RNA sequence: CACCAUGUUCAA
RNA sequence: AUGCUAGAGCCAACAGCAGGUCUGUGAUGCUCCCAGAUGUCCUGGGCCGCACGCGCACUACAUUGUCACAGUGAAGGUGUCGACAUGCCCACGUGGGCCCUGGCCUGAAGAGGCUGGGAAAUCCUGCAAGCCUGUGACGUACUGGGGAUAGAUGGUUGCAACUGUCUGCCUUGAACGUGGAAUGCCUAGUAUGCCUGGGUCAUCAGCCCAGACCGAUUGUGUCCCUGCCAUUUGUACACACCGC
RNA sequence: CAAGGCGUGGAGUAUGCGGCUUAAUUUGACCAACGCGGGGAAUGUUACCAGGUCAGGACGCAACUGGGAUUGACAGAUUGAG
């Protein structure tokens, strides 16, 4: 896929500040809240979805990615994040 | 048909950074390249030694 | 030459916003426009080749896409190599051309000489 | 302001097929039937109305909030502007959405 | 007492005319100087597509529409006093906007 | 190579429909953007009503 | 004669600039001059008028028909 | 082109002396007067009809009956 | 009570 | 107020057609391509290319008319990123503009500048629609009918106008003199005529979907033609008479 | 169909279809196809043709490889093409 290491860093951030991560099928743009190109997020998000550490939807032009625990583990020992953090989904 | 085209692929060349610097165990390191000036830090990044340029990669700028 | 009374001469020592007035209505609005990057790239190109061919010969053909561009006077006496989708036809620039694009000069199309009508050409077959 | 009413009334019901599409994609194991969308002061309240809340419903809330957390950032809801609700259908054999999708796992 | 605009939006007339009836109840419960519903011109928003998703056949049209039913009532109260009886909660679907000068 | 997606317009290949992504055929009458296909699906729920 | 420029028949004349109301036959004259004049280089338009078509683009598939049943 | 399927009326265009004085001396005596009886009755053009008529009326040997962009009846005045 | 002949092979 | 189901439409059962659509879809099975791609993007071209046959529509063949001036005088509607703009431009690290446009000024027009309104029963807009009516010119002549074709060249939309996007101005002035065999639609605010709005659309409407306006001739039946429904009847048909 | 009205078929164009030409003139459809695919395509639309890019080949396995797997690029050529 070949990501810049920011570009990464950003999206997994994101992803793990949110739970959830919402990406247009418009690939040519860049998605608000990051400075990451939506191709990017969805090129990352095919190889999470088929790891197993997102679960994805895509209803009428939008993907819907929700982090799951595999997820949220390996998300954790990338970033390097203490088990004090949780996504803002496990927040309540 | 006619022939393809081939990819690009690097020269591979092998421990560059050696023949960056010349080291002199008489005064010390001297490095063969020119460094780059800018704002940005370029004082570790290295112009190209071309025949009739420097050419700094990293900020892509070229003398002559 | 005399294109609308203008000799060669003054045609080269004019200036484009000139140009704007001497050439038609299409080539003046599409100077109006500022003519682009690739326009300015081709005319470079022609300056080029002429600057390369320059007494004992005819200058090398420059191929271009650009079938959107306007024949100037800076343009007289080069051979462009305009493309169709097929082939780039070589074009000598003459005098009568200016104004008219290259996409006039090169042909998409190859002149139509039928042949037998065949099945389903009426009511009959 | 900034719509026409016709472009307003248009566009709700635009975003209200959006919201019912998504989630009759994202809760069809689970009797998602229907859904309402309440424009409301302080918060526009979209009530989910399924089968089985239990499981609209994730491990302690996780699924919902998923979702109004992904609704939120899908529609440019400002923070704190929409909240998702679930709602166990009354008859569960008056909806033949909520049949349909039984009979589709059958 | 101040000039108010109270104005009502929907796709149903039943549940338009339900709030207008209660904003119009509530504005005479403490007589606020109530002009009635004033009724505009229903908006039609008329599309006419082709039936078929491909071109074959009789060439039919689906004629769709929208109505816009559209009420006002003009008062002449304070700002908190018509934003409760505005803030009575309303029905679903009615777009309720209220302007003072 | 940044010209990967430069064509330099705007018209009937960026209006794509808002659920199929399809060019063919798009209603933007009323900032609609569907395409005359899904739109015949999903009406009922926009709040078009078939009349007359 | 007070008549303006904009009036004219000849409206800039290529090859000499001039404003003039071609009239009584240097119609068709300045007519095969400019015909003559993009035929000569190989402008498409003169092509097809050398080739006897329809310039200034038409459909030529069911309108210039010109009776010749095949 | 296969195709599926009155000789020329050569009418007065300017006046002339017999058929000006017969303009004059007898249609001011014909019961309905009109640009197509004048024309027809003095193989005169249709505008000199419309111009006899109008200097017949004005000058008084005739009075319009029903005048309008239709046929423009005249009579003779008594 | 003018005249009104015909419809390739398997498949349905 | 009225009396074909009040008019007009919407919805419309059961069985089917091997009707159309895999090129509407993140509808889809099997199958093919899959990096020198049948993915994708970019440039150019093509889809429009013309010895011909056809469908269909627009314009006509003129005086119940064409042009010229003037008058009277609709209705449905659409309209300013809530996907685009996460852009481009003017202005000044930031505002304004992008849709429909009024009024004023420049120009012969096309059009362009200045300045305002409208997220609209509020502004465009009482859309001062065309047909129509009044007058004048034309005078039965392929004609001031017709306006195809073509020439010089001034705007506009657009990144881009060549194979002319549309459009201004002068010029050019074709066939067509009511159309063979044949054939379509139509029963009252209907046919026809006449324009208008919306869709498509940055620009292109001779198209479609609607809107009014002017407004009838005939018929109020029949089963002759072409077919439909029902009963009776015959049959060697059942893929069902395009049968055997 | 009868009574009839406006026509269509003849003319010129607009457009779709067949045919021919073409590098390609993409293509479906033949009462119930032919201003139909809301298909009025300058370009993106586009499916066709001449070229040229990019991977947007996940994930797994093996190989290579921080005594560098790979990426990006100035300039001169090359290219239609900064």
């Amino acid at each position: 896929m070949l990501v810049s290491k920011k570009n990464r860093e950003e999206v997994y951030q994101y992803l793990f500040k949110e739970g959830v991560l919402v990406a247009k099928k418009d690939p040519g743009s860049k998605h608000p809240k990051m400075d990451v190109q939506n191709l990017v997020v969805i090129e990352l998000m095919r190889g999470f979805a088929s790891k197993g550490f997102v679960k994805e939807q895509y209803a009428w032009r939008h993907y819907y990615w929700y982090l799951t625990n595999e997820g949220i583990e390996y998300l954790r020992q990338y970033l390097h994040l203490p088990a004090e953090i949780v996504p803002s989904t496990l927040k309540k | 048909t006619r022939p393809k085209k081939k990819k690009h692929k690097k020269k591979k060349v092998p421990l560059a950074v050696l023949k960056f610097y010349k080291v002199d165990d008489s005064g010390e390191i001297t490095r063969t390249r020119m460094e780059c000036p800018h704002p940005d830090c370029g004082a570790g990044v290295f112009m190209a030694a071309h025949k009739d340029r420097q050419y700094c990669g990293k900020c892509g700028l070229t003398y002559v | 030459f005399t294109y609308r009374g203008i000799e060669l001469e003054g045609l080269l020592d004019l200036s484009n916003e000139e140009l704007a007035q001497i050439l038609p209505k299409r080539a003046r609005r599409k100077f109006s426009r500022g003519l682009k990057r690739k326009h300015m790239a081709l005319l470079k190109k022609l300056r080029r080749a002429k600057k390369d061919a320059a007494l004992g010969e005819k200058p090398p053909t420059i191929k271009t896409h650009l079938r959107n561009m306007v024949i100037i006077p800076e343009m007289i006496g080069s051979m462009i190599g305009v493309y169709n989708g097929k082939i780039f036809n070589a074009v000598e620039i003459k005098g009568e051309m200016v104004g008219h694009y290259l996409g006039e000069f090169s042909i998409t199309y190859r002149p139509v000489k039928h042949g037998r009508p065949g099945i389903g050409a009426t009511h009959s077959s | 302001g900034n719509l026409s009413k016709k472009r307003k009334f248009v566009a709700d019901g635009v975003f209200y097929a959006e919201l019912n599409e998504f989630l009759k994609r994202e809760l069809a194991e689970d009797g998602y039937s229907g859904v309402e969308v309440r424009v409301t002061p302080q918060r526009t309240e979209i009530i989910i109305r399924a089968t089985r809340t239990k499981e609209v419903l994730g491990e302690k809330g996780r699924r919902i909030r998923e979702l109004t957390s992904v609704v939120q950032k899908r529609f440019n809801f400002p923070d704190n502007g929409v909240e998702l609700y679930a709602e166990r259908v009354a008859n569960r054999g008056l909806s033949a959405i909520a049949q349909a999708e039984s009979l589709r796992y059958k | 007492i101040h000039k108010i605009r109270i104005t009502l939006s929907s796709k149903n007339p039943k549940a338009l005319e339900k709030v207008c009836a209660e904003l119009i109840k509530g504005a005479k419960d403490h007589k606020l100087r109530v002009r009635g519903p004033v009724k505009i011109p229903t908006k039609v928003l008329r599309i006419t597509t082709r039936k078929s998703p491909c071109g074959e056949g009789t060439n039919t049209w689906d004629r769709y529409q929208m109505r816009i039913h559209k009420r006002l009532i003009d008062l002449h109260s304070p700002s908190e006093v018509v934003k409760e009886i505005t803030s009575i909660n309303i029905e679903p679907g009615v777009e309720v906007e209220v302007t003072v000068a | 190579k940044d010209i990967w997606r430069s064509h330099p317009g705007r018209g009937r290949g960026t209006r794509r429909c808002r659920i199929s992504g399809n060019r063919h055929g798009i209603i933007r009458k009323y900032g609609l953007m569907m395409t005359r296909r899904e739109f015949r699906e999903i009406a009922g729920d926009i709040g078009f009503v078939k009349y007359n | 004669f007070k008549i303006p420029e904009w009036f004219l028949n000849r409206k800039k004349d290529p090859k000499d600039g001039k404003f003039s109301q071609s009239v009584s036959n240097v119609v068709e004259q300045k007519m095969r001059d400019d015909l003559e004049k993009l035929k000569k280089v190989r402008c498409h338009r003169g092509l097809r008028h050398m080739w006897g078509l329809r310039v200034r683009g038409q459909h030529t598939k069911t309108t210039g028909r010109r009776g010749r049943t095949v | 082109k296969k195709k599926w399927s009155r000789e020329k009326l050569h009418n007065a265009v300017m006046w002339e002396k017999v058929i000006r004085d017969k303009l004059y001396s007898e249609v001011p005596k014909y019961k309905v007067i009109t640009v197509s009886v004048i024309s027809d009755r003095l193989k005169v053009n249709g505008s000199l009809a419309r111009e006899a008529l109008k200097v017949l009326h004005a000058e008084g040997l005739i009075k319009p009956v029903n005048v309008n962009a239709n046929c423009r009846l005249y009579t003779r005045a008594t």
